[PDB]
RNA sequence: UUGGCGGUACUUUAUAUCCAUCUAGAGGAGCCUGUUCUAUAAUCGAUAAACCCCGCUCUACCUCACCAUCUCUUGCUAAUUCAGCCUAUAUACCGCCAUCUUCAGCAAACCCUAAAAAGGUAUUAAAGUAAGCAAAAGAAUCAAACAUAAAAACGUUAGGUCAAGGUGUAGCCAAUGAAAUGGGAAGAAAUGGGCUACAUUUUCUUAUAAAAGAACAUUACUAUACCCUUUAUGAAACUAAAGGACUAAGGAGGAUUUAGU
């Protein structure tokens, strides 16, 4: 890295800086005073104070990008969100007043609740004990649990789709199916959890 | 004459190797064999150490003063 | 039976002759350069030598020098005993007469304070002298354990009641700390022929360089290279990068910017403008806000630049395939 | 380290209790003169035990959903090609 | 291990001059260039001919002053003038140097068709930078 | 007693690294290229880690050192019963490097031991000490830092190179030397590396990587092969490029394995 270890990650929260001084906890108040005598990293090209920037969706975009084609990957995510909004508007208009209440037309809220439905609480680590490969039930961190949900989505759509279907049409159809706990990405989570019960007694081999 | 690990100070043997005479206070647990002029006595008490320090200090100053006087008397005789 | 050139220790007569030759040198160097010998100074000497003996060696220790002998010749500990052979200092046979002479003084001070019997922060923003600095004061070399013990003894002195004599003593072994000012330098505010206020600042991202000209009063009209910003930047992410400076300070639609970005690609040019606008926009915001910008990454130049390729490997870090065995 | 029963909740309470009396426990040993200079004491749970308990907590919370040549070690196929290739040269 | 132009370490009894002590990576950092011409500057011609002439000029001076050279020679080209600056030990009588200077200048001026001058600074003995 | 070893324990540990984690690849297909093998009248060297687009930042003649045929015998120089030799030995070497390695040691002068084959530390200090080389620092990437490069001793592998050049020993001198002409083939067989494709985050067109209109499985995606034309260099096209047809295989690659903070 070209940043020395003494550099601090930038804080790009607009409201945080403009809060009244008394509203800030003394711990936060102390850090701000310390940061005045430190070096701050430059903000990333994609780090902005925009009110429409969601870290979860921005991360999902980077996991789809191939060869640094951010314009294409962002376009694919923009087309997906729109394909989900247009799919719920059609259902909402073609539904009764009672049914209309339940229907969710926010694509950003369908994406977050979809991913969370696919996240697995426990995973598996492959281990070779006595020249035999065993996978031991592991408890997954918040970072490993989130990564696996996004990875499983980007892999079901990339591979298990018809040749002429497009990613905005497969991903939209999968975010909505996961949003209802019916999709194949949810089935992957159910299989992972079910296998952990099979290897329930083999967690002892853990050394880490 | 002992170091802080209860062993003879290295300079006792090294002063014998160089043929340097040694005046040492030697308590009951010490080894006086290589001390040229051993002085049996207490080495731990502050009042004992303070006495020896004064004796060695008064003695050395007297001997240095005597030399100054001895030189002046003999030197003065040369013109006189 | 080792045969190498011995240390050419410098006596006082030697250094004294080296100072007479230097004093005669200055009078000649002054006569050459047409300057007055009386006023000729060390700074003028270095300038004269650099003109008359141009050297382009990167290391400046290897360049020609005509310095006063004190600067060049290492000052050396003098003889530690007289003609009769009696060492001058009573702690000579310790081998560290100057380190132990100092530890003798501080231990005697500590004893008098403890026998004889307020806030101890008489000095703030100060540090203890580093081992290299202490060694110079004593004119001898110390170990890490020797330095650590000296500090522990000095700390004990501060803990105890200290008269003004002690405070002056510990002061000699305290070096003033300079806390670097990590605060932005505000730009000037020029005025146009029309009379409108505006500030200018440059920005650099990767190989792109920008020169923004923010105006105090505007409707949010940003023109890049004489073109609009929607036309110049057809990508949303590049426009979002131009929005970050103003949106952060809730100053959207209040300034008119004229940019000139040359070099780099689409993303590097937007980033370069972002920094240039943030630095120009400093002149029109409060100092609390300027610190708010600095702590959000808007005023730091990004040092990440393309790395060179290395011979013998595919890329800057990519290595050629390790062939199968 | 102290032995840790299966019940996670009780272990958490026991951990706090022991830790509060850590200073007094040290005093008791130092006072009795069994050990003259005892340093500060800590009470820790075996990480192996904690993980095994966590792998059980998450498992309960988790939802299981709705109800030939390479065997011997000689590449007989490759060796056949080497022999047939030699036979092609012979013939 | 790199071997180029590196005088290696022995037991601290090997005298080395300043030029010999410094390895190739110190060129332009601690020690300069022995030859100074304009043929390696950007957009300049006749580098090969300046380099070939230097190789010969160094072998010529070594043989013409056998055992009398304290250090490598320095070649300085200005316009069509060539200047050879050599540190030479004080072994030979003074009049012998005057013969070799007149001879080496005339011979090298009629061989390369340029004015060649020889500059000799006599040292009492080789100057030792360090013992390695 | 020292070192090496231990399917002997107990602690540290590796930072793109031993396991785990992450991304794109190799391993399958077609080509380009090296090596081996086969093989040719027909070079040489490199050839576990540390060879295998390696000496070559480069072989149509030349280059060339190889093979076949023909020819020359004081045969490049001022002189020389001399010229010349890519003849043998890198296990005689210089020169210039690989490797452990960005590893932390190497060597020399002293001093000490109820003798020493060796070893020599304790910091509230007990026999170790004062200097060199490496490291460090410094300099380079034209502010600053970080990073990257460079740097990296002494040894280890009789490591690589007598074919860069030079050179010790031995060998040829009407030939192992010099010159001319024509040749130096072949696989498709194993293997190393690379390139391209297998497509939908794709295919073609205009723009410019924004956007739009078409294409989208039997020949759609898709050959930098073979073949057929034209052009460039040259004396020579056997070479390279650009078009044209023609289509094959390829449907994301077993064991295993490379690189990246
Ligand atoms: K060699
Ligand atoms: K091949
Ligand atoms: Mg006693
Ligand atoms: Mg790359
Ligand atoms: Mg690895
Ligand atoms: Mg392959
Ligand atoms: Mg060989
Ligand atoms: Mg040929
Ligand atoms: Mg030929
Ligand atoms: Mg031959
Ligand atoms: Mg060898
Ligand atoms: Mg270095
Ligand atoms: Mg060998
Ligand atoms: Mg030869
Ligand atoms: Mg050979
Ligand atoms: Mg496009
Ligand atoms: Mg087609
Ligand atoms: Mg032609």
């Amino acid at each position: 890295s070209r940043y020395a270890p003494e550099f601090r990650e930038p804080l790009i929260d607009k409201e945080y800086y403009r809060k009244p001084v008394a509203e800030l906890t003394e711990e936060e108040k102390y850090d701000q005073e310390l940061k005045k005598t430190q070096f701050i990293k430059a903000a990333a090209a994609t780090e902005t104070s925009s009110v429409f920037a969601d870290p979860v969706i921005s991360k999902f975009t980077n996991m789809m990008m191939k060869g640094g084609n951010k314009v294409l990957a962002r376009s694919l995510m923009a087309q997906t969100l729109e394909a989900v909004k247009r799919k719920q508007f059609e259902k909402y208009r073609a539904a009764s007043a009672e049914e209309q209440a339940t229907i969710e037309r926010n694509p950003y809220r369908i994406f977050h609740e979809a991913l969370k439905n696919c996240e697995p609480v426990i995973g598996l680590v492959p281990i070779l004990k006595g020249g035999h490969f065993y996978q031991v039930p592991v408890p997954l961190a918040d970072r490993r649990r989130r990564f696996l949900a996004m990875k499983w989505m980007i892999t079901e759509c990339r591979e298990n789709k018809p040749r002429r279907t497009l990613m905005p049409e497969k991903l939209s159809h999968e975010l909505l199916e996961a949003f209802h706990n019916r999709g194949p990405v949810i089935k992957r989570k159910h299989n992972m959890h079910k296998m952990a019960e099979a290897n329930r007694a083999l967690a002892h081999y853990r050394w880490w | 004459t002992l170091n802080n690990v209860f062993e003879p100070h290295v300079a006792v043997r090294d002063a014998a190797k160089m043929n340097i005479p040694t005046v040492g206070i030697v308590d009951t647990n010490c080894n006086p064999c290589l001390i040229t002029y051993p002085i049996p006595g207490n080495d731990d008490s502050p009042q004992a150490i303070q006495l020896f320090c004064k004796l060695f200090r008064t003695t050395i100053n007297r001997a240095k003063e005597k030399r100054r006087q001895m030189e002046a008397l003999h030197r003065l005789q040369s013109p006189k | 039976n080792v045969q190498a050139s011995r240390q050419e220790s410098y006596t006082e007569d030697f250094i004294k002759k080296q100072i007479e030759e230097f004093n005669i040198g200055k009078r000649h160097l002054a006569n050459m350069m047409g300057e007055d010998p009386e006023t000729f100074a060390e700074e003028d000497i270095d300038r004269a030598i650099a003109y008359l003996f141009p050297s382009g060696l990167f290391e400046k220790r290897a360049r020609p020098m005509m310095k006063h002998p004190e600067h060049i010749f290492p000052k050396q500990r003098a003889t530690q005993w007289g003609e009769d052979g009696r060492p001058f200092h009573f702690l000579f046979y310790t081998g560290k007469q100057s380190y132990y002479s100092l530890m003798h003084d501080v231990y005697g001070k500590v004893m008098q304070l403890e026998k004889h019997r307020a806030e101890s922060r008489d000095l703030i923003g100060s540090r203890w002298l580093i081992k290299e600095e202490l060694e110079e004061m004593l004119v001898e070399k110390l170990s890490d354990e020797d330095y650590a013990q000296f500090i522990r003894l000095l700390e004990k002195l501060l803990t105890l009641p200290c008269g003004p004599a002690e405070e002056e003593f510990v002061q000699r072994f305290r070096r003033s700390v300079t806390i670097q000012s990590k605060k932005q330098l505000i730009e000037p505010v020029q005025y146009d022929e029309q009379g409108m206020a505006f500030s200018t600042s440059e920005g650099r991202r990767k190989s792109a360089t920008a020169q923004a000209v923010v105006y105090e009063h505007g409707s949010g009209k940003i023109h890049v290279n004489g073109v609009d910003y929607l036309i110049y930047f057809p990508i949303t992410q590049d426009r979002e990068q131009l929005m970050f400076p103003f949106h952060f300070l809730d100053r959207l639609e209040r300034h008119d910017v004229t940019c000139t970005v040359s070099g780099g690609g689409r993303s590097a040019q937007a980033g370069a403008i972002r920094l240039a606008m943030a630095r120009a926009l400093c002149s029109f915001v409060t100092e609390d806000e300027v610190e708010w910008m600095r702590q959000a990454g808007l005023l730091t130049p990004d040092p990440r630049i393309r790395e060179r390729k290395k011979p013998g490997q595919e890329g800057a870090r990519r290595k050629f395939t390790w062939k199968k065995r | 380290y102290w032995k840790t029963g299966v019940s996670a909740e009780q272990n958490k309470h026991t951990e706090s209790v022991l830790q509060r009396s850590a200073a007094y426990m040290r005093h008791l040993l130092i006072s009795q003169q069994t050990l003259r200079n005892v340093p500060p004491i800590v009470f820790v749970q075996d990480k192996r035990d904690l993980v095994l308990a966590e792998v059980d907590r998450l498992l309960a919370e988790a939802d299981f959903g709705p109800p030939h040549p390479n065997l011997c070690g000689i590449d007989h196929e490759a060796l056949n090609k080497q022999i047939m290739e030699y036979k092609r040269k012979k013939e | 291990k790199n071997r180029a132009a590196r005088v290696r370490v022995a037991k601290g009894n090997k005298p080395v001059s300043y030029e010999e002590a410094h390895a190739p990576h110190y060129i332009a950092h601690r020690k300069g260039w022995l030859s100074l011409h304009t043929g390696n500057l950007d957009g300049e011609d006749h580098a090969a001919e300046r380099t070939l002439e230097d190789v010969f000029l160094r072998k010529f001076m070594m043989g013409t002053f056998p055992g009398c050279l304290a250090d490598q020679i320095v070649l300085k080209r200005r316009a069509n003038q060539v200047d050879i600056c050599a540190l030479v030990l004080r072994q030979l009588p003074a009049h012998k140097f005057y013969f070799l200077v007149g001879y080496s200048e005339t011979l090298l001026s009629h061989f390369y068709k340029c004015p060649v001058r020889l500059h000799l600074q006599t040292v009492p003995s080789k100057v030792v930078y360090k013992y390695i």
